[PDB]
This record gives structure tokens, sequence and C-alpha cells, in this order.
């Protein structure tokens, strides 16, 4: 029975398996090849993934996400203290350790970040088991290149709690490089830039690769810039719209705002392949149906600063690596947000028209690499050579 | 390089005989490696003995552990040969 690769992402998770000579990125039972990193605790049940995210508006205080921001940290950590203001769920201090606190089956319960992440991993394991028709125990699990030993060990512990044996914890940008087979090349060292714009975080990594050996030369980015922020730019746009049309402000109604955000995220995805998108929400606020349209142009304008701003970390990573932009052998798009046409144009223009590696779905690339690596470490991907 | 050549010669020498590989792996390990105790053929007679020693060896040369270490390329070469030798042994 094969080992699997799991991208345990801040906002979404993804599982792949190398079998019969090919990597399969595995669809969940709702048909989605990525699964929200969400966990909801209700009166009757514990919900994970699509079902958890889908009911966030009805149950905000007991639906946990962002556990990856807590994992491997102390409660007193400046990052934890700052992040806590953004979350509708409770975070408490247990002898120096952060714990999320929820209401569940009529009881107050708390969970360590690695426990929350174990529930996400458990779901990913089950997604793989459905597809393979057998139990999954071994996995490679990925993490950000900048994760420290504490964050890595906590990620491994999450696997153990999910009944997995973690064969290795590897870096996200390195997983993406492996998916493209970039570590199969021989000869002179080659420089690889990974441009990774996700749902919550933006990571630029420069790797040097020689004879299958990796070196992370530099890292740059913004841990608080992602697709969620593009969604919010749309949300504000439509709150204004609704207020002008109906003489009503939905801003202080949390349920309405979240339902609008859901619709905006869906429209955004549509705008990556079409030039316009329609939104339809039944009874958004005080009985009023909300219907509207938005163009790709208007979306891009609403986010113009945030998009062009992604180039600054590119510049920063380049100088820290002591490389000129012309010294980059490969550019790899990773993360759901890099499907945005304007982003791709912006980055390619920066690199003077140079071709971008994007043939592997950017939101699946990390899982894809993890899957390859898991097979290698299991003895299930021998080379032999002709 | 010399350390690579030594491994290439070892691999070719043993013809995928898992016992021959395990009983001589001490001769190809990097300087600095301190865990592996040289194993004699008397400890490699039964399939249960081969499995136990095999599992110990893979732990020493595991690529995950070896990542970022000066001997990484060599751990990988040894790991992959051991795996091939084991699968062939299992086939019997
Ligand atoms: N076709 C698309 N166009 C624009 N954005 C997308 C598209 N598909 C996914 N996204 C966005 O990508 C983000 C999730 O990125 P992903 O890389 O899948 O997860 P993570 O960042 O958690 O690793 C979400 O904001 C999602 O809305
Ligand atoms: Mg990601
Ligand atoms: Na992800
Ligand atoms: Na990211």
């Amino acid at each position: 029975g094969p080992a699997v690769g799991i991208d345990l992402g801040t906002t979404y998770s993804c599982v792949g398996v190398f079998q019969h000579g090919k990597v399969e990125i595995i669809a969940n039972d709702q048909g989605n090849r990525t699964t929200p990193s969400y966990v909801a605790f209700t009166d009757t049940e514990r919900l994970i993934g699509d079902a958890a995210k889908n009911q966030v508006a009805m149950n905000p205080t007991n639906t946990v996400f962002d556990a990856k921001r807590l994992i491997g940290r102390r409660f007193d950590d400046a990052v934890v203290q700052s992040d806590m203001k953004h979350w509708p769920f409770m975070v408490v201090n247990d002898a120096g350790r952060p714990k999320v606190q929820v209401e569940y089956k009529g009881e107050t319960k708390s969970f360590y970040p690695e426990e929350v992440s174990s529930m996400v991993l458990t779901k990913m394991k089950e997604i793989a088991e459905a597809y393979l028709g057998k139990t999954v125990t071994n996995a490679v699990v990925t993490v950000p290149a900048y994760f420290n030993d504490s964050q890595r060990q906590a990620t491994k512990d999450a696997g153990t709690i999910a009944g997995l044996n973690v064969l290795c914890i590897i870096n996200e940008p390195t997983a993406a490089a492996i998916a493209y087979g970039l570590d199969k090349k021989v000869g002179a060292e080659r420089n690889v830039l990974i441009f990774d714009l996700g749902g919550g975080t933006f990571d630029v990594s420069i790797l040097t690769i020689e004879d299958g050996i990796f070196e992370v030369k530099s890292t740059a980015g913004d841990t608080h810039l992602g697709g969620e922020d593009f969604d919010n730019r749309m949300v504000n746009h439509f709150i204004a719209e609704f207020k002008r049309k109906h003489k009503k402000d939905i801003s202080e109604n949390k349920r309405a705002v979240r339902r609008l955000r859901t619709a905006c995220e869906r429209a955004k995805r549509t705008l990556s392949s079409s030039t316009q998108a329609s939104i339809e929400i039944d009874s958004l606020y005080e009985g009023i149906d909300f219907y509207t349209s938005i163009t790709r142009a208007r979306f891009e304008e609403l986010n113009a600063d945030l998009f062009r701003g992604t180039l600054d970390p590119v510049e920063k990573a380049l100088r820290d690596a002591k490389l000129d932009k012309s010294q980059i052998h490969d550019i790899v798009l990773v993360g759901g947000s890099t499907r945005i046409p304007k982003i791709q144009k912006l980055l390619q223009d920066f690199f003077n028209g140079k071709e971008l590696n994007k043939s592997i779905n950017p939101d699946e690339a990390v899982a894809y690499g993890a899957a390859v690596q898991a097979a290698i470490l299991s003895g299930d991907k021998s080379e032999n050579v002709q | 390089d010399p350390e690579k050549l030594k491994i290439l010669e070892w691999i070719e020498g043993k013809e995928r005989n898992i016992r021959a590989l395990l009983s001589t792996m001490h001769t190809v390990l990097w300087a600095g490696e301190t865990k592996w105790k040289p194993v004699g053929m008397a400890d490699l007679v039964t399939p249960e003995q081969v499995k136990k020693v095999y599992r110990k060896a893979v732990l020493v040369v595991h690529p995950c552990k070896a990542t970022g270490q000066p001997y990484e390329q060599y751990a990988k070469m040894i790991f992959m040969e051991l795996n091939d030798a084991w699968s062939e042994f299992e086939n019997q």
C-alpha cells in the first residue's frame, strides 16, 4: 500500500499519491482536489473541510481555521498575540501553550494547534483511503521553508495524532521543485524562484539545485497577504453597492458579510478564466435578495496595489540570494492565487517575458511533490537507469 | 569523487546480494558515521535476521535524516541500493 504526500496548508490542504507511474491529486467526496483547513464543532458533530467551511456563517465562534499560524508557538509569542485579534474563535493559555477553545456537544472543549491540524490530516488521510480502497499510514507532509524545529516537530506530532507515520517533513517550495522534476537535472547548479501566493500567505523562495541537492538561498514574502485579501477588496465594493441601492448597511451583520465573502471568492475564481462573473445571494440582509455582476477589470483595479506589491519580495529575495533576475533558471507558480492572469502577467513582465512553470495546477504542486517524495522514501520509485 | 566511486564499486561488487551489502556497509559509510556496528554474516543467516539488519541500515542512510549533510549524496546512493536489494530478496 502506497505512501501519500500531504500539503497541510494555512487555508487549504491537498493530498496526492504516486501509483502506476503517475501522481494522482486526489479529489475528496465532494469532488474537490483541495480541501479547506477548517474544523467546525457543533451540537451534534465535528465537521472537517468543505462541510466545515460551508457553515462558517451560522457557526463562527466554533469553527476553527488558521491553526497553522499557532502550531509550534508559545502563547506569549508576539505573532500569536497579534494574530488573535483576527479570529472569531477563542485562544487560551495552557501553561505557556496556546489552545483553541470551542463549544462542542454542549460542552466547553479546548485543543492544541497540533490536535486541530491532526483533524485536517485525518480528513486528508480518509480522502486518500477512499480513492485507494485501503488504509494509509505513511506520509510525507510539507511545511514553509521558514518553519523552525518547534513548528516542524509540532507538524510531525499532528501526523502522529492523525494515525500517520511521517516519513519526512519537507519544505513547500522544495516540494514544488520536485513536482517539476527540477532535482533530476545534472551539470552546473541552477537557480529556482518559487512564487507562492496562497489563501493567507505569500512566499518567495530562491533555491539552488545541483545534482539533486537543495539549498534554500533566501526567503521573502508576507505572512498576511493572500487570496482572502482579494476577497475582502470585493466585499467592501459590494457593501457599498448594497447600501446605495437599498438604504441599508450590512457591515455590522456578521452573517451577511460572511455570506457575501463566500460569493466573492467564487466570483474571483471565475474571473481567472472569464472576463466577468455574476453573484446571486438569496435574502442577504433583512429580506433583500442581492444580485450583481463584476468584471475582471474591476476586480484587478480593486486589488491593484496588492498585486504589483508582490514584486517587492521578489526583489528582496533576489538581493538576499545575491542574484540578478537574469540568473534565475526556472520560475515556478505555486498557490491558488497564482491562477490570477494579472499576477502571472506582472511576474512574467518583471522577468522580461521569460516563460513561467505553471503546467501543474499551482494549488496542487506542493502535494504533487510530496507524493513523489513519499514514493521515493518508501522504496516505491527506484531509478534503475537504462 | 572518491567517496562516490567507492560506493559505485561496492554496489557493482555485491550484485544486489542483500547479505553481501549489509555485511560490508561499514566500508562505504562516511567518516563521522558512528551508529552503524559492522555486521558479520553469522548475524545474517535467516530471513528474520536479514529483515532486522536491513531496517537498521536504512535508518542510518535515510535521505530524510541526511538532508543538508555533507554525506547526503552518499546516503541516498546506499539507501536506493539497499531498497533494491531488499525487494529482490523479498521476490525469492
Ligand atoms: N482559479 C482561481 N483564481 C483565483 N484564485 C483562486 C483560484 N483557485 C483558488 N484560488 C484561491 O487560492 C487560495 C488558496 O490557495 P492554496 O494554495 O489552494 O492554499 P494555501 O494557501 O492554504 O496553501 C484561496 O484564496 C482561493 O480563493
Ligand atoms: Mg500553500
Ligand atoms: Na495548500
Ligand atoms: Na503560500
